[PDB]
């Protein structure tokens, strides 16, 4: 009421969720090579190797 | 209460009134107001905002 404004973050919370599961999947099926490059996958228990 | 005339909010604000006419209890909300941002491309582009 007396001049202060928030202001909303450009990026909702859902988009934040979002973000996050992507690296997830790509953590999950391609190991660290998608962080380096174009994703490879690779069976999990290979990569736990 | 019957003795109170006036209300305040928590952050020390006047909030409720009441009429002394008729015994009436009136919630008081400040006037919008808000900031006035402007979207334009370059000048040099274009003149549209």
């Amino acid at each position: 009421f007396n001049g202060l404004t928030v202001l909303p973050p450009l990026l909702t919370d859902e988009m934040i969720a979002q973000y996050t599961s992507a690296l997830l999947a790509g953590t999950i099926t391609s190991g660290w090579t998608f962080g380096a490059g174009p994703a490879l996958q690779i069976p999990f228990p290979m990569q736990m190797a | 209460l019957p003795f109170q005339q006036f209300g305040r909010d928590i952050a020390d604000t006047t909030d409720a009134v009441r009429d002394p006419q008729t015994l009436e209890i009136l919630d008081i909300t400040p006037c919008s107001f808000g900031g006035v941002s402007v979207i334009t491309p370059g000048t040099n582009t274009s003149n549209q905002v």
